[PDB]
């Protein structure tokens, strides 16, 4: 037909964009995307985004989001005008839950834009474009189709770990705690495996932080974190790269989960705590004997905590006549 | 930690004694060891010993495979070195700063000598801790890169090769970490393929010369590494499949002709594609109704390999051509015909041999010929379908049917069937109408755009009829008489019978369908020109009519032309008989009938100037249009043919432009499209014409340099500037062929100095190509400072001296350097070269002082140095013109002391002073240091936002050259003080200068 | 069972076809491609009877015979055993190897003079 | 605070740019001072830091103040002239101290020499810019400054 025609039909359907139903969505956002020649793609992508609003339902979106995974899967120039118009934008309330599904849909699906979705991103926190508030109401709302691609999520939020801000920071340690909240059982036990992955690592900075996200996820999700005591438990065998500082923190973190809960669950990691700490203390190399006070004094202030049966009570009398002895 | 680091040491020299099976063992421990204390040294022995391990069994293992002394055995060497690998990288994670200390110790523009195919390998499987992913394979990528570089550089000048011993160089390495990748190196095998990746995605060809070369040479690597690694690695071979269609796939359009090439090869591995990866090839079936036309006939051409022993993935791609062919959906039916198209022309058994409980049953039928011949008639039925409509898709079919016909040769009559309706269509078969073909018909009104190209349904028609009547012989006849009574109603047409010069304006729709119209009968004349030629062999009643043809064709051309193209429809194979006829043919019977054509010079012109099309069809795309010209053996063949020709007519009678002078521009145009496309064939080519390759180029070039002696023998105003150029292109290109190692590269050199040392021309483009010929050749045999030297003398001679009252004695040493030449000209392109002389010498310097033989390597730059002090030291006593001399020489001089700064920096780091540095100490500070001050001065007092960016920018080179000139003097302070000799005695005091206005 | 067909069928249209889609890569280099396979090396160190060397497996102990001779006709003048047992000079490596070695080490051979 | 001095524009207030000049002209002056207590005070601390902020006075000169000259050159043209020759006799004893420092071979103090003498060469050909801007560029003409010690003996 004649380029301009198309142009101009294209126009009138984009003019009714927030009048049209929800189910004729997916195919007019196809005919769009699909309908788009080299030099308008800026444009065209640029429009859509403050055109396009997304306010059954559930059914509606999962469909309008499979049609735009489907038309991005072979166009890279596509994605590219896209995050050009998220950058351009220079005011945080224009930024949506709509414009950031996008970005992780983007990363999870094309691979050549790793990096610059990531560079981007950056610069977004930074300048506080992309805030908590929007993350929350991102994963609020929108965790069906982001549960397709926790990988692909924890991959950038391991990443936006390793920076230098607390900014950058913070935001990598929130995309973590949403991850193990939306996602389902196995999602979860890749967010505690990277959190250990974090404090077996090195970097002063990075431990700290993946033990405050650790201390997190056991108090909001104690019975999630219960399942996942075994990969915890596993950062023990690391200590020697592990400062006293963090030890204590380690032992807390621990001793807490622990005691959160008195079902059958808890009392096997319970005995379990007791049994490492016997042997610290009991063991031939001061450096493990000091780790041994300090896990233990940790756990006792745990099972003393004020919120106590007299069972209770000579347990946490009997854990410290050991380390008295020790 | 000293004590850390003495047992660590120890440990080190007792990797020797012990046994490599108790290496990894020894390399775990040492590794925890270096946590609490040195981790650089713990990473550099063990990588050290191991590069020693590899080079030693390298060395050990290249020869016959008799009994040989092998310390160890590859088998388990390459076990140890896997697991040793493991062993560091699993450190890593545990500890960052052991990570971050192994970067630094690789880290590279330097060699990097510590890169090996060991470090290379460890590396590469570091890159699956994703916090190093990105800086490790940058470190890669850089090493390559400058890698390739190095390679370029040493490769360019004979000065650097006599001085620099050969070295490995990084893309070597890779290749056979690849290699020893084999003995279950999986760990490798990820960060192997990303590498491979970014080289191309970073380096591939943009067309959408320093750097274009390591740019191609590293983007050839990564296509080396993928496919290597495709081979060998089955785990892996399914993610590059994917990640190459990924790239291949797409309607952005971007070039992706490497990208291309690798898929080519990588499914002429079909087993290999179809056992894992086989689900992609066929998602990209169903994405290929989507695509751009362009992009279905290269990715198809590209998978071609997949398809011919494959049956399935053929019924699968002709169940997607079929499904788009039928669907409503345009774009999608123009693949769906040069699928079929695809298919048709390189296949002649097409044809084989569901829901959720439904199954396909293997039923043992024999192959069916007649059951096959339906299937294609289907397809052929199909696609005579596709010819009504738009042209776009009728083009495709004109080009495809001739091979079709050829393949299947069961299909030519419905072909030719098909080809007669068509023409029928457009054919007016009244004996005296005139004119006999409807070009109003093949106009579309709605704005008018072309409908039928009637220029190539004759051409298809044509050629297609030439290959009935010598193929299948040993509706034919018809298409003969029409032919016939074509070409008989078109000679007798006066052009006023075609409706044409009455607007011809491309504006007006009048003069859209009058422009379209001219070329469908220009195209028209040139298919029957090819048609008599060939029909009634050689008689003179023919040739006739082909002049007549031809005239027709000239005349609408010429009314075209002033009031202002299109490729010619002759096929090369045709051009390539049509030129050997007429100008190479003496049969007696034949010679009657040529001279109808030969007397005609108008004809004369035309026939070569379409053979020059040919070549430049070939340069700039790599085939040529016509019928088989796609076929790199048969456009070889007529450029054999054509070449000969070529080389007859030019040298044989000498001499719009002329048909002698024609005859060099195609001969140049072939040189170099041989050379550029049929590089392994050159041997082959220069046969043909009418020993070894430099043996048969010498004779070619001595018979082109008697030519340019002819020229310049005459006088100046009769000067043929036109033809001397082109003979030195000619000349250059032909001596790219020569082993610089031979008497015949000597003898080429020696007369290109000769001609310079003694001709005298005032053409300034002339002298310019000459001088770029004698650099280039000079720079091969030995360093060109001597002759840059003189040269800068006969510049000074000529443009006198800045000083007014001094007087400069004309050396003389070549005549191509007059008064004309020697500013802009000579002047610029000298500086040219004495930048590269710098760059070669601040390699050295650059390689010398990350080494730390040094004494060859030090007098060598002391006396390129040396010699290059006084090519710089006439030129800055030289009255320049005020232009981009100046400029450049400002900017040349900031080149010459900051390389003069180097090589004082690098005594600083080996003087803890020899003679021949200091006596060039001295040089720089009594002929060039007080001289550049007079120049400085002698430029300065001599005499919109546009102009504002140009006053600030000449404000910049003259304070450079001020800050090289005081940075070279401040590390002379520092050498004076380190090597306790006083070179600053040597040095006048710094002159400066004041402003003063009047 | 992929495909299955007689010698002197592959001739045949149906069966060439049926034989491209089943032949597997590890086939195709040999049959069609032409190309040779690996040559196996086992490793064995020289010693004196009171310096590792690789060679063919089919490599005769005469070979070894000559090696040493030129380090110190051939076969008259040294004598190879191992195991404490001559070894026959027109026996290869890999007989040595499997049968008289008896061990799970590297091959050892003992020179001595005749 | 002489890079926090902005040249303006050409279209600002006539006597905005007349207090720019004369502002232009007491930093000099000061500067003048300074510069001029290294005679007596030619101690080595002393020095470096003449050498290595003097040099930044220059840098803000050539980026502040000639802009500034470049629109106010025909209507102020005594007072320009003069803003330079009295700037010119520090940039001589910048120069003078840059060969005493490069005499005495001190390695602390030829560090700074080579980015002094850019910049201050650097200011002639801005100058010569200025008056190619104004069509006076036959008026700029060089000449090869004496060289002179700290204290102004000639050194020959």
């Amino acid at each position: 037909l004649d380029p301009n025609f198309l142009l101009k039909v294209r126009q009138l359907v984009m003019d009714k964009l927030s009048s049209i139903r929800l189910e004729d969505l997916p195919v007019i956002i196809k005919f769009i995307l699909h309908s788009v020649t080299a030099m308008d793609t800026l444009e065209v992508i640029s429009e859509l985004r403050e055109k396009l609003d997304l306010q059954s339902g559930q059914s509606c979106i999962i469909l309008l989001f499979d049609v735009i995974k489907s038309a991005i899967r072979y166009e890279k120039t596509i994605s590219e005008a896209w995050i050009k118009a998220i950058e351009n934008t220079a005011s945080v309330s224009e930024h949506k839950v709509f414009d950031l599904v996008m970005l992780f849909i983007i990363y999870s699906t094309n691979t050549q834009t790793k990096k610059y979705i990531d560079r981007v991103l950056r610069n977004k926190i930074r300048s506080g474009c992309i805030q908590e508030q929007l993350l929350q109401s991102t994963f609020s709302v929108h965790y069906l189709v982001l549960k397709d691609m926790c990988s692909s999520i924890l991959s950038l939020a391991q990443s936006l770990l390793h920076s230098l801000d607390q900014s950058i920071i913070s935001f990598g340690s929130l995309l973590y705690k949403y991850a193990f909240k939306f996602f389902d059982t196995y999602c979860q036990q890749e967010v505690v495996g990277a959190l250990v992955t974090h404090i077996c690592s090195g970097n002063e900075a990075e431990v700290d932080t993946a033990l405050d996200v650790l201390l997190e996820l056991v108090v909001l999700n104690p019975s999630a974190m219960m399942m996942n005591a075994v990969f915890v438990k596993g950062i023990l065998d690391y200590l020697d790269n592990i400062s006293p500082q963090q030890i204590r923190k380690l032992f807390y973190v621990l001793s807490t989960l622990a005691f959160s809960k008195q079902n059958e669950a808890s009392s096997h990691i319970q005995d379990d705590m007791h049994l490492v700490i016997r042997k610290q203390l009991s063991s031939t190399v001061f450096k493990y004997k000091l780790i041994g006070i300090i896990g233990a004094v940790t756990m006792a202030g745990i099972m003393a905590a004020d919120r106590l049966s007299d069972e209770q009570c000579t347990q946490v009398t009997s854990l410290l006549q050991l380390v008295h002895s020790c | 930690a000293e004590e850390v680091e003495f047992v660590v040491e120890k440990a080190l020299s007792m990797f020797s004694k012990m046994n490599l099976q108790e290496i990894p063992p020894l390399v775990y421990q040492l590794l925890v060891l270096s946590s609490k204390g040195s981790r650089k040294s713990v990473l550099e022995g063990i990588i050290a010993f191991f590069s020693a391990l590899d080079k030693q069994h390298n060395e050990e293992q290249s020869g016959d495979e008799l009994l040989d002394v092998v310390t160890v055995p590859s088998g388990e060497l390459r076990h140890v070195e896997g697991t040793i690998i493991l062993h560091i990288v699993f450190a890593i994670k545990l500890d960052y700063e052991l990570g971050r200390e192994l970067v630094k110790h690789l880290k590279v523009g330097d060699s990097n000598n510590n890169l090996s195919p060991f470090s290379i390998a460890l590396l590469l499987s570091v890159t699956r801790i994703q916090r190093f992913q990105d800086q490790v394979l940058d470190l890669l990528k850089t090493s390559v890169v400058k890698s390739f570089k190095d390679l370029q550089l040493l490769q360019g000048s004979k000065f650097l090769q006599n001085l620099v011993p050969h070295r490995s160089y990084v893309s070597t390495m890779i290749l056979e970490v690849v290699k020893n990748s084999v003995h279950s190196w999986d760990h490798v095998t990820q960060g192997l393929v990303e590498l491979g990746f970014i080289l191309m995605d970073s380096y591939g060809p943009k067309k959408v010369s320093l750097s274009r070369m390591p740019n191609q040479h590293a983007c050839k690597l990564g296509a080396n590494i993928l496919l290597e690694t495709f081979k060998i690695h089955e785990m892996i071979r399914q993610e590059i499949l994917e990640q190459v269609l990924n790239r291949v796939v797409t309607r952005a359009s971007s070039p992706i002709s490497h990208f291309l090439d690798l898929l080519s090869n990588i499914v002429m591995y079909a087993p290999l594609v179809l056992q894992s990866c086989s689900s992609k090839v066929t998602e990209a079936f169903d994405y290929l109704s989507f695509l751009p036309l362009q992009t279905v006939q290269r990715l198809l051409k590209a998978v071609q390999p997949l398809l011919k022993v494959s049956m399935s993935m053929r019924d699968c791609l002709i169940l997607v051509l079929r499904k788009a062919m039928f669907a409503n959906q345009l774009d999608a039916r123009k693949s769906a015909v040069a699928g079929f198209l695809l298919l048709l022309k390189n296949f002649k058994v097409l044809g084989s041999l569901l829901s959720v409980s439904q199954v396909h049953v293997d039923v043992h039928s024999h192959y069916n010929s007649v059951a096959n011949e339906t299937f294609c008639l289907e397809i052929m039925d199909s696609l005579r379908r596709c010819l009504s409509q738009q042209a776009d898709v009728r083009l495709m079919l004109y080009e495809g049917f001739y091979d079709v016909l050829r393949r299947n040769s069961q299909l030519a009559n419905s072909v030719m069937q098909t080809l007669l309706s068509q023409l029928k269509q457009f054919y007016e078969p009244k004996p005296d109408l005139l004119p006999p073909l409807k070009l109003e018909a093949c106009i579309l009104t709605q704005k008018i755009s072309l409908q039928e190209p009637l220029d190539y349904l004759l051409c298809c028609i044509q050629h297609c009829l030439a290959w009935y009547k010598n193929t299948v012989i040993p509706f034919y006849e018809d298409l003969d008489d029409i032919l016939e009574s074509i070409t008989n109603r078109m000679i007798k047409s006066e052009l006023e019978d075609f409706e044409l010069s009455a607007d011809f304006s491309q504006s007006t729709s009048i003069g859209i369908k009058n422009n379209i119209c001219a070329f469908l009968v220009m195209g028209v004349c040139e298919v029957l020109i090819e048609y008599n030629f060939s029909i009634s062999s050689f008689s003179k009643n023919r040739f006739e009519d082909i002049l007549s043809l031809f005239m027709c064709y000239k005349k609408l051309s010429d009314i075209l032309n002033e009031k202002a193209t299109s490729d010619s429809l002759l096929s090369m194979k045709f051009v390539s008989s049509l030129l050997t006829a007429l100008f190479r043919d003496s049969i007696q019977s034949h010679q009657e009938s040529l001279s109808v054509l030969r007397s005609s010079n108008e004809f004369m012109r035309y026939a070569v100037n379409v053979a020059l099309q040919k070549v430049q069809q070939l340069k700039e795309t790599g085939h040529v249009s016509g019928p088989d010209g796609q076929n790199p053996e048969k456009i070889f063949q007529n450029l054999c043919d054509i070449t000969r020709v070529l080389l007859w007519r030019y040298t044989s009678i000498p001499t719009g432009k002329s048909i002698s002078l024609l005859c060099l521009e195609g001969l140049q145009k072939i040189f170099s499209a041989v050379q550029q496309f049929y590089q392994p064939k050159i041997q082959q080519f220069l046969r043909a014409l009418d020993v070894s390759v430099t043996q048969r180029t010498a004779f070619q070039i001595r018979q082109f340099q008697r030519s340019l002696l002819n020229l310049l023998s005459s006088q100046e105003e009769d000067f043929n500037s036109k033809e001397a150029l082109l003979l030195v292109t000619v000349l250059t290109s032909l001596s790219k062929l020569l082993e610089p190692s031979s008497p015949q590269f000597v003898q080429m050199l020696s007369w290109t100095s000769k001609i310079c040392k003694e001709n005298s021309r005032e053409d300034a483009l002339f002298c310019k190509s000459l001088m770029n010929l004698l650099f280039s050749l000079h720079v091969s045999y030995k360093s060109p400072v001597i002759l840059l030297r003189d040269l800068s003398q006969d510049i000074h001679g000529h443009l006198g001296d800045i000083d007014q009252d001094v007087e400069v004695e004309k050396t003389n040493h070549f005549a191509i350097v007059n008064l004309r030449t020697a500013a802009p000209t000579v002047c610029l392109l000298v500086l040219s070269q004495a930048e590269k002389v710098l760059e070669e010498v601040d390699w050295l310097i650059t390689k010398l002082k990350g080494q730390v033989p040094n004494q060859p390597v030090e007098k060598a730059i002391i006396m390129q140095l040396g010699t290059l002090l006084t090519f710089f030291h006439e030129l800055v006593q030289t009255a320049l013109p005020s232009g981009s001399c100046v400029d450049t020489l400002l900017k040349d001089l900031c080149k010459m002391y900051t390389t003069l700064t180097a090589l004082v920096r690098y005594y600083l780091q080996v003087c803890q002073i020899p003679k021949n540095m200091e006596k060039l100490v001295k040089l720089s500070g009594s002929h060039l240091t007080p001289l550049c001050y007079s120049f400085i001065s002698y430029v300065q007092n001599k005499s919109v936002a546009t102009a504002m960016a140009r006053v600030l920018r000449e404000t910049k080179p003259i304070p450079n050259l001020i800050f090289a000139i005081e940075q070279y003097e401040k590390f002379l302070i520092h050498l004076s003080k380190k090597s306790k000799v006083n070179l600053m005695q040597h040095m006048k005091l710094s002159t400066s200068r004041d402003f003063k206005i009047k | 069972t992929l495909f299955r067909l007689l010698c002197r069928d592959s001739g045949g249209e149906t069966e060439s076809m049926l034989l491209n889609e089943t032949v597997p890569q590890w086939v195709i280099d040999i049959t069609v491609d032409k190309n040779m396979p690996k040559f196996n090396k086992i490793p064995f160190y020289l010693q004196p009877h009171a310096d590792r060397l690789s060679a063919s497996d089919m490599l005769q102990v005469r070979k070894v015979m000559e090696h040493v001779y030129e380090k110190i006709l051939a076969e008259e003048k040294i004598e190879l055993l191992c195991q404490d047992q001559v070894l026959d000079p027109n026996m290869d490596l890999r007989t040595v190897k499997h049968f008289i070695w008896k061990s799970g080490g590297d091959l050892t051979l003992h020179y001595r003079q005749k | 605070t002489v890079k926090k001095i902005e040249p303006g524009t050409a279209a600002d207030s006539q006597q905005i740019h007349e207090e720019k000049l004369l502002y232009w002209n007491m930093a000099v002056r000061d500067f003048s001072i300074l510069i001029n207590l290294i005679k007596v005070f030619d101690s080595h601390p002393v020095l470096h830091v003449c050498l290595k902020y003097g040099r930044l006075f220059v840098e803000a000169f050539l980026k502040q103040c000639m802009p500034l000259l470049d629109f106010s050159f025909r209507k102020h043209r005594e007072d320009v002239l003069s803003l330079l020759e009295t700037f010119q006799l520090d940039t001589r004893l910048l120069h003078h101290l840059c060969g005493h420092s490069k005499i005495h071979q001190d390695t602390r103090l030829t560090q700074h020499v080579p980015l002094l003498k850019k910049t201050l060469e650097l200011l002639v050909c801005r100058v010569k810019a200025m008056l190619t801007l104004n069509n006076c560029r036959e008026a700029f003409w060089l000449g090869n400054l004496k060289n002179r010690d700290l204290q102004g003996e000639e050194i020959k």
